[PDB]
RNA sequence: UCUGAUCGUAUUGGGCCUCUAACCUCGGACCGUAUAUCCGGUUCAGGGACAGUGCCUGGUGGGUAGUUUAACUGGGGCGGUUGCCUCCUAAAAUGUAACGGAGGCGCCCAAAGGUUCCCUCAACCUGGACGGCAAUCAGGUGUUGAGUGUAAGUGCACAAGGGAGCUUGACUGCGAGACGGACAUGUCGAGCAGGGACGAAAGUCGGGACUAGUGAUCCGGCACCUCUGAGUGGAAGGGG
RNA sequence: AAAACACAGGUCCGUGCGAAGUCGCAAGACGAUGUAUACGGACUGACGCCUGCCCGGUAGCGAAAUUCCUUGUCGGGUAAGUUCCGACCUGCACGAAUGGCGUAACGACUUCUCAACUGUCUCAACCAUAGACUCGGCGAAAUUGCACUACGAGUAAAGAUGCUCGUUACGCGCGGCAGGACGAAAAGACCCCGGGACCUUCACUACAACUUGGUAUUGGUGC
RNA sequence: AAGUCCAAGAGUGCGGCAGUGAGACGGCGGGGGAUAAGCUCCGUGCGUCGAGAGGGAAACAGCCCAGAUCGCCGGCUAAG
RNA sequence: CUGUGGGUAGGGGUGAAAGGCCAAUCAAACUCCGUGAUAGCUGGUUCUCCCCGAAAUGCAUUUAGGUGCAGCGUCGCAUG
RNA sequence: UGGGGUGAUGGCGUGCCUUUUGAAGAAUGAGCCUGCGAGUCAGGGACAUGUCGCGAGGUUAACCCGGGUGGGGUAGCCGCAGCGAAAGCGAGUCUGAAUAGGGCGUAUCCACACAAGAGUGUGUGGUGUAGUGGUGUGUUCUGGACCCGAAGCGGAGUGA
RNA sequence: CUGCUGUGAAUCUGCCGGGACCACCCGGUAAGCCUGAAUACUUCCCAGUGACCGAUAGCGGAUUAGUACCGUGAGGGAAU
RNA sequence: UAUAUAGGCGUCUGGGGGGAACGCGGGGAAGUGAAACAUCUCAGUACCCGUAGGAAGAGAAAACAAAAUGUGAUUCCGUG
C-alpha cells in the first residue's frame, strides 16, 4: 500500500529547491476594507513553515 | 447568584525591550509602550502606537530632557 | 449599512482601486474624492461606485 | 424591407358539453371445466375519448429511520460565562490562575484623516437691565493647574487639547533594513512612482493621542490582467 | 393484582361497499360470506342528578352535593383518637351547564372503630418432631496474595491483626454469637463523565404514505 | 572581568525517538474562603516527594540532615 | 379451565395494555455472518544490566481524565 | 582461611502488581502449580541512522530464460535546477509602467579586488557539489496493527 | 458510457468522437448485427516441498469428530 | 359464436437438483472512519438474487492520439 500524500497540505504547502517546505498567510482572503495595506503587504507571498510545525507538515507531504 | 466580572484583555507585553546600554540595529524596537512614557530622543523614531525604535545603530540610553524621560542611541565607535 | 464599505473607482481607468467605509447618513451622495490610481500612474479623481 | 393595418387555408396547446374505440368494473351470462366465488377468454351491462398506473413535479409527512442536542463548572443541574480591549489582583522586567475585583466592547469620524499656521482659560472682585449656581463679556493671577470622539499610561500653555487654510498624505501604489510577539498579531527607518500641505525657510511630515471597534480555511462571487485555453486557423470552458 | 386494564352503557368521528380501517410492493386477504339498527377508530366507563328573566341579551348565572378547606371554633369518637363524622365555617370563587357529585351490590383494594378471640404483647415457660449436636459411611461450596492473623491509645490513603509505644496473651481443638476482617456475592443500579439503546417532538435530514405536466390518451361536431 | 579547568555532563541550532500535559505538601508573596480547611487558584534558578533509599522527626510521601556504584565485624561527622 | 392439531416472527407478532409475553433472555428474541465492530475508557503487555533521565506547565481544542504544538528527557554539529 | 544445616535469643523490617499527589494499605488483580497468553507481518510505502556501485549516476517493475538463490529485461523511478500561477529565462527567476527599489534559488569553503561599517555585500578567480539501489534498526502510513472487553448496529435465517 | 420517462433524426454534402461551436481539421463508421483460442480459481486426484505445528500446538477434529454433548431450532461444539 | 384461437389429447427431445473457489449480470447494508454526524467513507464490501464455463464479455476499434512517415482486431501484468 502506497503511503498516500495529504491532499489539503499537498495544496497549501510547497519546497523550495534548498527543501524549505513554504506556505501563504492567513488572513488575506476577504474582509480586506478595514486591514492596512502594510498589513497585506505583511501577509503577502510565503514564508517558510515554523520549525514547530515542518515535523507535521513534512509528514502529511510524504505520506 | 454569579460574578459580573471575569474579562480581560491579553497582556500586551509592552515595557523596555532593550535597555541601558545595549547595542541595537537600526529600526529595532527599543520600547513597546502606551503613549510617550519615554520620548524619542536621538537617533530613536516613536511608532504609530507608541513603540520607541532605534533610527541608528548604536547602544541604548536613557535621558531626561525638560524633565521627560527619553530613549537614545549613542553611536558605537567602529572596531 | 450605516456605513457601507464603498468602492472608490477612478474616473479614467475606471478601476474599482480602493475600498473604505463612508456613512450613507452624513456623505449620502456618491464620495468623489483624489486618489491614485495605479493603472493610470498618478493621482486620479475616484468616485464610489 | 420598412411607416406596415387588414382578413383567409392547414396546424395548433387549453377550457364546457359530448357519443366510443383505448383503459377500467369483485356487475350479469357463457365457455375452458366433470370438478372451480381462482384465473383467462367471449359477450352483455356500466364507467364510457370521463377516472387510471409509470416518468417528472411542488406540498403535507415522528408513520418510519439515521442522527444531533457544546464546554467551563469547588459533583452535576439551575444560574452565569465563552471572542477582543483597559485596569487591579500580578509579589517595581515580561508573563501569571480562580464562577477574583471593576469596566468597556462588536463602533464612530470625509473633514474627529494629512499637512501648515495660530492659540490660551479652570474663579474672586468691579460689574456687566433682564443675564444669580450662567451668556456677549472685560481686566489681574490662579503657573501649567484647568478642562480636553468613548475606562490606564500619555499629551499642555514646549500643547496629542482648541481654532483656521489647503483643497483632498483622504500617504496612496511598488516597500532592503531591522525588529517586538507560537500561527495569528504588531512597529517603523528608508528607496521609487504619484501626488497633499508648508514654502521664503528647510526640504520636512506613511488614517485617527495610542491599545478594543473583529472571524481562519473552504466554497463561492464581482472588477481588472502581458496567465490558461484538453488537436487547433481559433475561440469558448480555469487561474493571478 | 391494585384505585391500574377490561367491561356492559354513552358520545364523537370515519365508512354507500372487493366500504372505511388494517396485513401486503402488488395480487389478494380480514373487515364480512357483514351493508349506517353495520363495521372501524377515538374517548368515556353501570345507574341517577346536574337550564339561571330573555338561554328576544352581556353572555352562561350567582342554586346545589364542593371539598384544596390548611376551618381554624366547637364538639362526636380515646384517658391520651388517627381514618373519619357532624353543625358553624370560610366571598366577586371556583371546581364540575357534562365532568363533577351521589350510588344498592360487589372487592384477597387502601384506611379506621367496634364485639369476640387470642403467646402479637406484659413475658415468657414447657412438650414433640426436622435440623443443629455425637458416632459410622459418602462427601461439596462460595472464598482464598500471604500468615505461629490480639487489645488499647496513636500514626498512616485521614476508620490498622500486619506500622509506633505500651497492655494482654501457654499450644491445639470443639459447640455457639455475629462486633470487625471497610466480610462474600454482582468491574455501584445512585451521582458524574464517554458511548449506546429505545421513546417524544413546532430539533435536523431523509424516506413510506397525496396534488400538478405531459405517457398510456383520444374523434369530431353543439361550443 | 574572572570562576567553574581529565569541562557543568552546561547553553544554542538541526534531526533523535519519546512521555508529560490528574500533581502533593512545606517555606515565602498573594487572590477566593471566615484573611477556616490536609481547601482552592496563582507566583517563587524556592525545597522536597513524585521518581529518593539512608539517619532523625515514637510510628509518620512532601519537615530536618543527607542524594544509595559494590564490599568491609575500620574511622569522622550531619540532623538529632 | 383444559387436551390435541393448527395460525400470527422481530421494528415484527400477540397484548382485557404490565413495555407484558414471544423457549429460564425482551424499551426490539435468538443463531450465524459483516467481525478480530468500535470504545479519547478499564485491564494486561513476559529476560538482564550500563549511561542519561523527565512532566504533571503554556497555548489551542465539541476541549477539560483526550490530543497537537511548545516547555521539560534522550546521538552526531558549532563551542571551547 | 576451611566447607552444609536447624534456629533459642537480639536488632531492623508496612506483601507483589496496577493505578495514583499519595497504598502495607480496609483501592484494583491474583487460591496454587504447569502449559498457553500481548508492538507482529505485507508493501521498490514515508521519515531518520553502517555497506555495492558511481563519479553524476544509481536502479530496474512486469516480463523472458535457468530444475535455485543465476543471467537478461531502460518501461519507469530518484538524482541531474531554479524561479514563477502560468508565459519566460538560466543562475537566475518572480513581484514589479519605473537599468527604481525585495523573496525563492545559484552545495560548500578559500584567496584578490571594489564598495561597507546598516554587520556585510558585489565581482574575480580557485576545491568542484552526491545522490541512488539493496539490506542495516527506530518511528510512521493503509490493513485487526501490541493484546483483551462492551452495551449495541446491520444482513440472512431459526424459533408460537 | 449507461437505466427509466418523454420527444425523436438518412444513406456519406450522412452520422459519431476528440471533455461547446464556423469549422482548419483529424479519427471512426453506432444503433439489425453476431461471433475465436491465448488470463483468474481448486471441491477433487497425483507427485512433491518447508530456517511450518508437533498433541493446551497444528484443522474444530492425530483418538467415536462435526462425533459426544448443548440447544425446540438455526446453530454451538469438545476432551482423549 | 365465426369455429378461421385459448385449451384438450398422443408422441418425442430437454429442464428441475448439488457443487469449495474463480466468472458475468443485478439488488445491496451497517458496525466503522470522518475523534460528533447526515454528504462522504465503510463499499459496491458483507450478504442476497439470476446464471454459467472450464475458465468467464468484447471483438476484428461512433478507438486513441495530436498535427507524427503516429498506434491500430482483446484481455491481463508493470509503470505512468
Amino acid at each position: 500500500p502506497k503511503a498516500k500524500t495529504h491532499s489539503g497540505a499537498s495544496k497549501r504547502f510547497r519546497r523550495t529547491g534548498t527543501g524549505k517546505i513554504v506556505r501563504q498567510k492567513a488572513n488575506r482572503r476577504h474582509l480586506l476594507e478595514h486591514k492596512p495595506t502594510k498589513r497585506t503587504r505583511r501577509l503577502d507571498g510565503r514564508t517558510t513553515v515554523s520549525a514547530a510545525d515542518n515535523s507535521r507538515i513534512n509528514k502529511l507531504l510524504n505520506g | 447568584s454569579s460574578s459580573r466580572n471575569g474579562r480581560d484583555s491579553a497582556a500586551q507585553r509592552l515595557g523596555v525591550k532593550r535597555f541601558g546600554g545595549q547595542v541595537v540595529k537600526a529600526g529595532e524596537i527599543l520600547v513597546r509602550q502606551r503613549g510617550t512614557h519615554f520620548h524619542p530622543g536621538v537617533n530613536v523614531g516613536r511608532g504609530g502606537d507608541d513603540t520607541l525604535f532605534a533610527l541608528a545603530p548604536g547602544a541604548v540610553e536613557f535621558g531626561a530632557k525638560r524633565g521627560r524621560k527619553t530613549v537614545n542611541i549613542v553611536p558605537v565607535a567602529r572596531p | 449599512d450605516v456605513r457601507p464599505k464603498i468602492t472608490l473607482a477612478c474616473e479614467v481607468c475606471k478601476h474599482r482601486n480602493y475600498i473604505t467605509k463612508k456613512n450613507r447618513r452624513n456623505d449620502p451622495d456618491r464620495l468623489e474624492i483624489k486618489k491614485f490610481c495605479p493603472n493610470c500612474g498618478t493621482h486620479q479623481p475616484h468616485k464610489e461606485s
